[PDB]
């Protein structure tokens, strides 16, 4: 619509003008918050340079390439309807272009010879964010909010989302969260009493907020609530606080809930940048959900002791399955909520006839009485590691029981096995009244 | 009525624990044939699994659950851990420490002995070294041969090598366990049937000062204990201070402070000096070897320091010269502690140099740093009524500086 027009600064810009083979010798100046915000912008500039640069590299010698004249692909991409790509003209020049699509594919121009797209150009979120963030800068200098920022450092099931849902005034405040799944769950839980108080305006994903800032809706809020703010670059949090025009912001965070990872190759994100600067730090170390054994595990991953209000002591168990095929709804029904680590395993169980299956990642923040966790892939699964955020999440959803069914030995089998062996009297030491 | 405790994880080493206890009881009775006070033996289970042990032959016995129930989770175990067993052992270790602390108060603790692999040794060591020096502390360990500092620390904890992994009573363990138990009983019975000391910190580069001071002190009628300032030395001295073994300190070499600030291999912890000030014992402090941070070998030297002035003392160790900015930091740490003093303290500073390497015509010589250290110290302590700052016209190794340090000690601790 009118969004493509808002990104005109990027349309047909030379690929070279957006590429920066450096961003390692960058020296920031000013207050810590300013440096973090500057650094956040550069992480976006660096992520875009890499995306544009790889598209050009592909043209020079997922990563799809289109022949303009024949309207047929030389290399078919995995995704569809990419929002942008790099164009190679007949003079062999490289320009970034915001793409349009019709019944027959990409709408092209006569002077375009080939067009390259990739997983990174599927969406123009980086450009969208740059556009928004750069308009807030006066000569590269971002404005820092005078609002008080309170950080609530918590653990699984301590009440991060519950507190937000309990304290927010849906008519004046804003709740920002990373990921659509989380945003949808928050709205659903907020609207569960029967009335819709949580909408697309007072509950938004971080990406949507950054990308569509100004496009309308509403911009000024009295208080800002961020659920899982430690999943974001510190400079991003600084921008969100300022952009919400709030007088106070509550950043609910969790150091083990998939913390913000640089990801950008050779991009600098020093330890002093990774630490959020707030006016007050609050701590939550009592889980109101997890059993005492899962709590023992949590104590191992968090600074500070973790206590539990729950009376449940031991709740985990597992089972090694010989024949992956034996795991079917008739042979062995799976109690409660059925979860898997990968999509492939998820599809498998669904085709086998199991009802309502989701991946661990798809149920972040959710609670269940009983969980049946399943691994059908005997091949290596990277996200299943002793210190993996997915494992942490996978062990902290249930209030009553968790059973892990796997076709192969892995770090999770060890964790569950060790938890089953610990003394129950030791486990009692985590108990608190509440 | 003297009592000793035999401790171990009964869920995995029940028979060995029993055997040891049995041998300790028998040995205690034999060796004390001279008789008198009877020594009681209590067996303590520190198992952390759910497997329960309710007795150990005919011994007074404390189950795993009773050790834990006397304890409340504390700061010692609030950090992060590698696995479930590691955290369980850490909590049990502190619970054991509490149990022994109560035993040592409302009971006559005569000694403690235990056995274990790396995990059991880790569990027992921590609790055992919390007891006063002198009280027999013995552990038959499968890891007595290797790095033992994390187990023994500055204590008198004794690790008897198990020779073979601890697994059942066999011809080998019978002998090893028997000797260890007989040794413990010997220590216990021998202990039952039966001068003002100054602590001084030292380094090779400040030995001239230390020996002069030591000789002077002995002449004044004092007894001395010299500690190599390798990080552990400073702590060893301070633990002895709170232990009542040291009545005065001449902290000549505070170099451990440098490694703590910069990040060397022979660093002190953030608690340096605390023990001395809290005991309110006379303290004369100086800046010996504060011109060098320890590393070695060169290759080891953190990247950001290879551009610094290094001195290869030998193959395994290299000394880095401290800059002028780092010294001010040293002063801040020292002063920050000294400004908490509630008893007399004297700081003696040598104008000429702080080490044999920080002397006219020497590698580390830098009067710009020496001068800075002096000024920062005077200024930070200027408003401390309990502290006097003396700036003497000598090099730390001059015989007159040594004798000046002693004079200062005598005036805050007259005789
Ligand atoms: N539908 C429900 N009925 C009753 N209790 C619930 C329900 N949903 C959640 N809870 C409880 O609410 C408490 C905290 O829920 P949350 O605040 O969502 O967990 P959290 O602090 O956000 O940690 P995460 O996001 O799941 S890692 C736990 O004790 C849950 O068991
Ligand atoms: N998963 C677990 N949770 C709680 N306690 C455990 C667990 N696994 C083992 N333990 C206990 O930890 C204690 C030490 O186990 P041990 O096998 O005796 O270790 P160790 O022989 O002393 O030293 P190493 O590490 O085996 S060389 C025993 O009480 C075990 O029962
Ligand atoms: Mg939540
Ligand atoms: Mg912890």
């Amino acid at each position: 619509s009118e969004e493509i027009e808002s990104l005109e600064q990027f349309h047909m810009a030379t690929a070279s003008s957006l590429i920066h083979k450096q961003m390692c010798s960058i020296v920031y100046t000013g207050p810590l918050k300013v440096q973090q915000m500057k650094n956040f912008i550069d992480s976006l500039v660096a992520s875009l340079s890499a995306a544009v640069s790889n598209l050009v590299k592909i043209l020079k010698d997922k990563f799809g390439v289109l022949d303009v004249a024949s309207k047929r692909w030389l290399v078919k991409p995995s995704a569809k309807n990419h929002a942008w790509g790099v164009v190679e003209t007949h003079a062999r020049k490289y320009h970034v272009a915001l793409l349009e699509h019709d019944e027959f594919g990409i709408i092209t121009c006569d002077n375009w010879r080939r067009v390259a797209v990739s997983s990174e150009s599927v969406v123009y979120s980086d450009m969208a964010k740059l556009r928004t963030l750069r308009r807030l800068l006066k000569d590269g200098e971002p404005h820092v909010s005078s609002a008080k920022v309170v950080l609530v450092d918590g653990v699984p099931g301590c009440g991060k989302t519950k507190e937000i849902l309990s304290r927010v005034n849906f008519e004046e405040d804003l709740i920002l969260v990373p990921g659509r799944q989380a945003a949808e769950m928050i709205r659903r839980r907020a609207n569960a009493s029967g009335i819709i108080v949580a909408t697309k305006d007072n509950v938004r994903t971080v990406d949507s907020f950054l990308m569509n800032y100004g496009k309308g809706a509403r911009c000024q809020f009295k208080r800002l609530f961020i659920d899982e703010g430690l999943m974001l670059h510190t400079g991003c949090v600084n921008f969100l606080v300022e952009m919400s025009l709030c007088d106070i912001a509550y950043v609910y965070g969790d150091t083990q809930q998939i913390p913000y990872i640089n990801r950008v190759t050779g991009f600098p994100y020093p330890a002093h940048f990774a630490k959020l600067e707030v006016d007050e730090v609050e701590t939550r170390r009592t889980t109101l959900r997890c059993p005492a054994d899962v709590t023992h595990f949590l104590n191992q991953r968090y600074e500070g002791h973790v206590m539990c209000t729950s009376s449940e002591k031991k709740s985990v168990s597992q089972e090694m399955v010989s024949g992956a095929a034996s795991i079917n709804p008739v042979s062995k029904p799976l109690k409660g909520k059925i979860l898997t680590f990968t999509q492939s395993d998820k599809e498998a169980l669904l085709s086998r006839g199991y009802a309502d299956v989701h991946t661990v990642h798809e149920v972040q923040g959710e609670t269940y009485a009983d969980v049946s966790l399943v691994r059908l892939t005997p091949t290596p699964v990277s996200i299943i590691a002793r210190d993996s955020p997915h494992v942490l999440v996978s062990l902290s959803r249930h209030t009553k029981s968790l059973k892990y069914y796997t076709v192969v030995m892995d770090p999770l089998v060890s964790i569950i096995r060790d938890l089953e062996r610990v003394s129950s009297y030791l486990l009692d030491m985590y108990k608190v009244d509440a | 009525s003297p009592r000793v405790f035999c401790i171990g994880t009964a869920d995995t080493k029940f028979d060995e624990l029993r055997f040891l206890s049995e041998h300790v009881r028998s040995s205690l009775n034999s060796f004390s044939n001279k008789s008198s006070f009877k020594v009681g033996v209590t067996v303590v289970d520190v198992s952390t699994s759910w497997k329960e042990t309710n007795s150990c032959a005919d011994f007074d016995f404390v189950p795993s659950k009773d050790v834990l129930s006397c304890h409340t989770l504390g700061e010692e175990t609030m950090g992060t851990f590698a696995d479930t067993r590691g955290l369980a052992i850490a909590i049990m270790s502190k619970a054991l420490e509490t149990f022994l602390s109560i035993a040592n108060d409302e009971q006559n603790l005569a000694g403690v002995i235990g056995l274990g692999g790396s995990g059991g040794t880790s569990l027992l060591s921590s609790a055992f070294r919390s007891l006063p020096i002198g009280i027999p502390k013995v552990i038959i360990s499968t890891v007595a041969s290797g790095q033992t500092e994390s187990y023994i620390g500055t204590s008198d904890l004794v690790l008897f090598p198990s020779v073979v992994d601890i697994c059942g009573i066999n011809n080998v363990s019978k002998v090893v366990l028997s000797n260890a138990g007989a040794a413990f009983a010997g220590m216990v019975i021998g202990r039952l049937e039966s001068k003002f000391t100054v602590g001084v910190t030292m380094f090779g580069v400040t030995t001239p000062c230390v020996n002069a001071v030591k000789e002077r002190l002995v002449k004044e009628g004092y007894e001395t204990l010299v500690f190599h300032a390798t990080g552990v030395g400073g702590r060893a001295m301070e633990d002895l201070v709170r232990g009542g073994f040291i009545q005065g300190v001449l902290d000549i070499t505070t170099t451990e402070v440098a490694d703590y600030v910069v990040g060397g291999v022979m660093a002190c912890d953030s608690s340096r000096f605390d023990a001395i000030l809290e005991k309110k014992i006379p303290l004369v402090l100086s800046v010996g070897a504060l011109d060098m941070v320890n590393f070695g070998p060169k290759t080891t030297i953190p990247p950001e320091f290879q551009q610094r002035k290094i001195h290869e003392h030998n193959e395994q160790v290299s000394l880095m010269r401290t800059t002028v900015g780092e010294n001010k930091k040293f002063a801040a740490f020292i002063a920050e502690k000294l400004n908490k003093a509630s008893s007399s303290v004297c700081v003696c500073l040598p104008e000429k140099g702080v080490s044999a390497l920080d002397a006219p015509g020497k590698d580390f010589y830098d009067p710009e740093a020496t001068s800075c250290l002096t000024r920062e110290l005077q200024m930070l302590l200027e408003n401390n009524e309990r502290c006097q700052v003396k700036v003497l016209p000598y090099h730390i190794n001059d015989a007159e500086f040594a004798n000046a340090l002693v004079d200062s000690f005598l005036e805050i601790s007259p005789k």
